[PDB]
């Protein structure tokens, strides 16, 4: 179909993996993979909580982790050899940046 | 003479005792969970949860699940410029 449309497939199946093949058992230790997202989670919790710090820091924690978390996994699709970018298509990412 | 003395009432020290809140937590907290806990996702049975239960379990912080996935795109787009040239 159209290549775009094909790796906003390939991100979302990226995302899954990281609470589900990487969130193994639900541990209440946590697993290995899922110490990366721990840290993720409290590091963006620690800057959104430094950064705007009122009673909507967490409010607007899922806009930010979101945020994080597209341009984290872009920049994975970007070391593919073969495979291109979203936010190659700078359309998508300006357009982004002027909504929000 | 008096036998009236501290010993013959006691009531405050069945309820007064701090541990007695604990306790009675942890009766019902306890009494049915497991004596460890299961070990970290391995297979939910689809032939790919396989993979993950050799490469992608939560006790492997080893590199092999992620190569083995990172190479799956890598033939993507290769096959892919010579399905366009």
């Amino acid at each position: 179909l159209t290549t775009f449309s094909l790796y906003t497939i390939i991100v979302l199946l990226v995302i899954t993996s990281l609470y589900t093949l990487t969130n193994n058992n639900n541990k209440i230790i946590g697993s290995r993979w899922l110490i990366s997202q721990e840290a993720i989670y409290d590091t963006i919790m620690n800057m959104t909580k430094g950064q705007i710090g009122g009673k909507n820091w967490g409010l607007y924690f899922p806009m930010i982790f979101t945020l994080f978390m597209f341009i984290f996994i872009a920049n994975l699709i970007s070391m593919i050899p073969y495979s291109f970018a979203l936010s190659a298509h700078l359309v998508f990412i300006i357009s982004l940046s002027i909504v929000i | 003479v008096s036998t009236l003395i501290p010993p013959k009432v006691v009531s405050s020290k069945n309820i007064g005792s701090a541990p007695n809140a604990k306790r009675i937590a942890n009766v019902v907290h306890f009494y049915k969970s497991l004596p460890q806990g299961p070990a970290p996702a391995i297979k939910a049975n689809t032939r790919l949860a396989r993979y993950k239960a050799k490469y992608f379990d939560g006790d492997n912080a080893s590199g092999k699940p992620l190569w083995h996935f990172a190479l799956g795109i890598i033939a993507f787009g290769y096959s892919m410029e010579y399905y366009f040239h």
